[PDB]
């Protein structure tokens, strides 16, 4: 409690306080009676044995009723000197309940991070702490993960300080179902390597205003979060050499088209839509002529309109505050919400049976009038073009019948394209504002996947979201579980295989690979003889009772139809092929493709500026991303959900048990006790560890990195029983790094202190002649001041000003005398910049040369990579 | 701590004079300086010491007391005299040999980042500003700084 | 004037090397980018 005072009002919120801990030493205990039991109701009860007869124990629960179990009690309880611990994996027994019970009192006590093992787990606390404040940033500058409470600025800092010394690229993955804060852990970490930066342009004030400016197009309201992230996204800063910001880059994944047109019961559509509609700003409602009724329009007014938790009016502010800031123009952002108004105009469109002849005409020509002007189109030829499509067979132009569902499903699908060209736009825009000059040196990227659901009605667009759910949890189980288990083979290191039984390829080998769920959708996805019902057939003859995780639909309590249940990670989810088709092939008119290549605006044109099945591109850009991941070291954020009700405080058991365990947080924390979390190499060991013991390495004596390193390790008085030595790599264990690290830190501490108050004494010296200089200016200054007043303007020196430009021969001499220093200078200038013009020119042929044999072996790859999928057949 | 009346001689009284009276910072006053603003006198005066020295010498004031109070020219001239008999500094080869474990190869230069790092938050630690003030005019094209030119600038200066 | 002139010369000629070199930045990390890719492709 001594320290602690620049956290602020936020203190009590990370880490309690010392009368807390010493009142908790004092809670009675017994650790021989004091046991975890589990329950049916609840999950797990604290109780204290009675009696053990043989097999049977029995005990009485802390609620007082009297249970036995069959030796599941030897589930021991913790000493009272283990609670609220922000390395929960220091616990002397770790378990289940112990960890259950570690994050319920934490998150009781308004605690929501934690450290597990070397990844961070975070509770959603649906209550906006104070925790995230400035000064709370401005305390976490330079903390290490013991030396600071647990929070996501800490997370943020390790992972910078690794990307530092290792010289690597960092990657901090964040991880957690439907609205369990990934968004606002982004931000937070966004926010801190911004606030960072801007300790020493306008770069941070863009990253932090791009998070709102895709909230608007892509963050929509679903039945589990009020602002559910449905794009998943990956934003990478790229940090200069001197650790000062460089640059910045998002990359966007699939957004759900079907929200834009099509919204269930409890949901909304995307919140640009809605935000336009609170009419904060009156030129946006009639510039776009829209309706103020958000009811008036069919695509926005399906499920819900509004939300008491979301006040749409200041979103619409920030969103515009946003994109003025971002470097938009105001034709840009016009020419935007124009085309927004279009898309809810699209709705409006009535079309009607010509002469009973099944054939389309408009009905309503005044919404049509609307949506052509505000993309500056030709109404009749757009309304002749949705009518009557006119496909190109052979080198003939014949125009296509099509009755009023064929037309209005068509206007969706254009109104789906569109604004999927719109959001990706956007995203070219922001990485193009954001991708300033030197993008240099190693980079950091938070990614932020979009979350596991479970609607009552799931179909396409809740699958692909599932199953790169599962893939990252798939590569959180290869990078802790696996990876690190054959390093210790590979390391010479005595260790024996944990079957830890999280390894899930069985499900996505029953999607990703090829003959897989998603792989047929793809390959009769080019059959247009091919129906819904058919392909789903086709699931039951292909996978159906050859593999456990597809599965029978359940179709429970009579909720809506399901067609096949997939048993994912996350509990068991059930799908409906109805409408799969036409949502993976995603044809579009092309006659209103090419009314839109010769718009009136230019966005419109660009969007469009030309027109690869949407689940094959999809699965390539995840392959890309878990390739992108692996090449980077990375740092978990887990994220769990208190309670599905959004009741801040209260945390149900079973859920939050259920999360733990699907997520793996528990097995994680086995191999960061009883593996070797940490490793390090000979030679770097041997560098950077020399003022540990230089006794035992005399200067010159670098023979052998392992005798080396050996001897500076048993030279020192750290327990020598923890570590193992391997080829290259010595294996630690626990805090045993940390020790080593702050043994360093304080003998160069001593150093750096002195070199410190050298260093700022120079300083000091510096900014005294600096002010002595300035103090001598204004000393000139009065000094000249005095002269005028002795002089004051008595006519005699009027005649001697006057006399002045008759007799200026020592000015002009001066005039030449400055005219040859300026001379020299800019020959020296000539001849510094012609240098480093040269040097630059060499530089420029030699990386050249490089990048032209890099493309001509990228080209090689790539027609290896086809002739082996076309032997793939 | 302890105030000793005699630990000078006449002509750098002159000096020390000067110096205060052309540094300065209130204008309304000529005799009175700062409480806060004495150590950065102290420091720019020729002499450096650590933050953990200046609060030892100085009774071990408070922050408040550094900006409010003040203090007279002559009574903190003696604890100036004390701070150069001091003279609790290291060496080139000292500095350089602390100093070089901050590398991974022993190239004889170091990294900008990780030198900022372990000069704010390693020991006592240093205003940002301050150090982005010192290392400007010196950082190399890559940020691998040379140390041995840093000290022998940072002494030379 | 002509001394003027080659200075003025001079210093274009290193502005758009400078950005040249950083189009030089854009283009190597774009083939990073395209050596990760065929890392995927593998
Ligand atoms: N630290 C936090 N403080 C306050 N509210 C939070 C915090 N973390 C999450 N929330 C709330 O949780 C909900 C979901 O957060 P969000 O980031 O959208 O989750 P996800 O990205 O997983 O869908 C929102 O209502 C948000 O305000
Ligand atoms: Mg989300």
């Amino acid at each position: 409690d001594s320290e602690m005072a620049v956290f602020g009002a936020a203190a009590p919120y990370l880490r309690k306080s010392e009368k807390e801990r010493l009142e908790a030493q004092t809670r009675p205990f017994d650790l021989k009676k004091d046991v975890f039991v589990p329950d049916d109701k609840q999950e797990f009860v604290k109780a204290k044995i009675v009696s053990r007869e043989g097999g049977k124990v029995t005990a009485e629960t802390e609620y007082g009723k009297t249970v036995t179990v069959k030796e599941d009690q030897v589930m021991q309880q913790n000493p009272p000197k283990f609670d609220k611990i922000e390395d929960m994996a220091m616990l002397t027994f770790l378990h289940e309940p112990a960890v259950l019970y570690n994050l319920k009192d934490r998150y009781g006590s308004w605690m929501i991070y934690t450290y597990s093992g070397l990844f961070c787990v975070t509770v959603n606390p649906y209550k906006w702490l104070p925790v995230y404040t400035p000064e709370v940033v401005a305390a976490y500058r330079g903390k290490k993960r013991s030396e600071a409470p647990p929070h996501i600025f800490s997370i943020s800092d390790n992972a910078y300080q690794y990307m530092l010394t290792d010289r690597e690229n960092q990657s901090i993955l964040i991880t957690g179902e439907s609205g369990a804060g990934k968004t606002v852990n982004t931000k937070r970490v966004i926010q801190y390597f911004a606030v960072i930066a801007a300790i020493g342009g306008t770069l941070e004030d863009q990253i932090i205003q791009a998070n709102p400016a895709l909230e608007a197009f892509g963050n929509a309201k679903t039945v589990r979060n009020d602002n559910s992230s449905r794009f998943g996204k990956f934003i990478r800063i790229h940090f200069g050499a001197t650790g000062k910001l460089a640059s910045a880059d998002i990359e966007t994944y699939l957004l759900e088209k079907s929200r834009v047109i099509f919204q269930l019961k409890a949901e909304r559509d995307y919140h640009i839509f809605y935000q336009i509609l609170s009419n904060k700003k009156p030129e946006l409602l009639d510039m776009l002529l829209i309706t103020n009724n958000p009811y008036d329009y069919a695509f926005i007014s399906q499920g819900e309109t509004t939300v008491a938790s979301i006040d749409d009016a200041e979103e619409l502010m920030a969103t515009d505050n946003a994109f003025d800031v971002l470097g938009f123009t105001s034709e840009e952002k016009n020419s935007m919400y124009k085309l927004t108004g279009a898309i809810m105009h699209f709705g409006n469109m009535k079309f009607k049976l010509k002469q009973r002849e099944e054939q389309a005409e408009p009905d309503g020509t005044e919404e049509a009038d609307k949506s052509a002007y505000l993309m500056g189109l030709n109404s009749a030829d757009l309304l002749k073009g949705l009518c009557h499509p006119r496909v190109k067979v052979g080198n003939e132009y014949v125009t296509k019948g099509q009755n009023v569902q064929q037309v209005i499903y068509a206007t969706g699908a254009l109104a789906k394209a569109v604004y999927e060209r719109m959001f990706n736009w956007m995203v070219t825009r922001i990485n193009a504002t954001l991708e300033t000059k030197q993008p240099r040196q190693y980079f950091i990227g938070v990614l932020d996947i979009a979350g596991f659901e479970i609607f009552d009605f799931n179909s396409f667009e809740q699958l692909c979201i599932n199953f790169t759910n599962e893939k990252l949890q798939q590569f959180f189980n290869h990078h802790m579980f696996v990876l690190e288990q054959e390093e210790y083979k590979k390391e010479g290191i005595e260790w024996t295989f944990i079957d830890f039984g999280m390894d899930l390829q069985a499900c996505i080998d029953l999607i990703e690979k090829p003959m897989g769920i998603m792989s047929i959708l793809e390959e009769e996805c080019m059959f247009p003889k091919a129906t819904d019902m058919t392909f789903k057939a086709k699931l039951f003859d292909n996978h159906l009772g050859k593999s456990a995780n597809f599965q029978k639909p359940r179709n429970i309590k009579g909720k809506p139809e399901a067609h096949f249940s997939l048993i994912h990670y996350a509990g068991i989810v059930d799908y409906n092929i109805i409408g799969w088709l036409q949502k993976n092939k995603d044809p579009l008119n092309e006659t209103v493709v090419g009314l839109y290549q010769k718009s009136s605006l230019k966005l419109l044109s660009t969007l469009f500026a030309n027109y690869q099945t949407v689940s094959a591109l999809h699965r390539e850009n995840l392959n890309k991303l878990m390739t992108n991941l692996r090449s980077t070291h990375p740092h978990f954020v887990r994220c769990i959900i208190p309670n599905e009700t959004k009741s801040p405080g209260v945390m149900d058991n079973p859920l939050v048990m259920h999360q733990l365990r699907c997520n793996g947080v528990l097995e994680g924390i086995r191999i960061c006790r009883k593996g070797f979390p940490n490793r390090i190499l000979y030679g770097d060991f041997r560098q950077r560890y020399r003022i540990l013991n230089p006794a035992a390495i005399p200067e010159g004596q670098f023979i052998d990195s392992r005798k080396g390193a050996e001897k500076l390790l048993s030279s020192l008085d750290i327990d020598h029983n923890q570590y193992k030595f391997g080829h290259t790599k010595v294996f630690f264990k626990a805090g045993l790094l940390g020790l080593l690290e702050e043994m360093r830190d304080e003998r160069l501490s001593r150093i750096i202190t002195r070199i410190q108050a050298q260093s700022r004494g120079v300083l000091a010296r510096m900014e005294y002649k600096k002010l002595l200089e300035r103090r001598d200016s204004l000393l000139v200054i009065q000094w000249n001041i005095r002269a005028f007043m002795g002089v004051k303007n008595w006519p005699w020196m009027k005649l001697y000003f006057k006399i002045k430009p008759l007799l200026k021969s020592a000015e002009r001499e001066k005039e030449m005398a400055s005219m040859k220093e300026e001379f020299t200078r800019l020959k020296e200038a000539l001849e510094k910049s012609e240098a480093r013009r040269k040097e630059l020119e060499e530089k420029m042929v030699s990386l050249l040369q490089e990048k032209n044999d890099l493309q001509l072996q990228v080209q090689a790859e790539q027609d290896n990579l086809a002739d082996a999928e076309e032997r793939c057949d | 701590a302890s105030k000793i009346k005699i630990e000078f001689t006449p002509e750098q009284i002159e000096e020390f004079k000067e110096a205060f009276m052309l540094f300065d910072r209130t204008p309304k006053c000529e005799m009175k300086i700062t409480y806060g603003q004495c150590g950065d006198v102290l420091r720019a005066l020729g002499q450096n010491p650590t933050q953990a020295e200046v609060l030892r010498v100085l009774g071990k004031p408070r922050q408040e007391e550094l900006n409010t109070k003040m203090m007279d020219f002559e009574t903190f001239l003696p604890m100036l005299q004390h701070i150069s008999k001091n003279k609790d500094t290291g060496t080139y080869e000292d500095f350089v040999e602390g100093l070089r474990v901050f590398d991974k190869e022993g190239n004889g230069t170091v990294m900008g980042a990780e030198l900022r790092h372990v000069l704010a938050t390693l020991g006592e630690r240093l205003t940002e500003d301050e150090v982005e003030k010192l290392m400007a005019g010196q950082e190399d094209s890559n940020g691998c700084i040379n140390y041995e030119a840093f000290v022998k600038h940072i002494m030379s200066s």
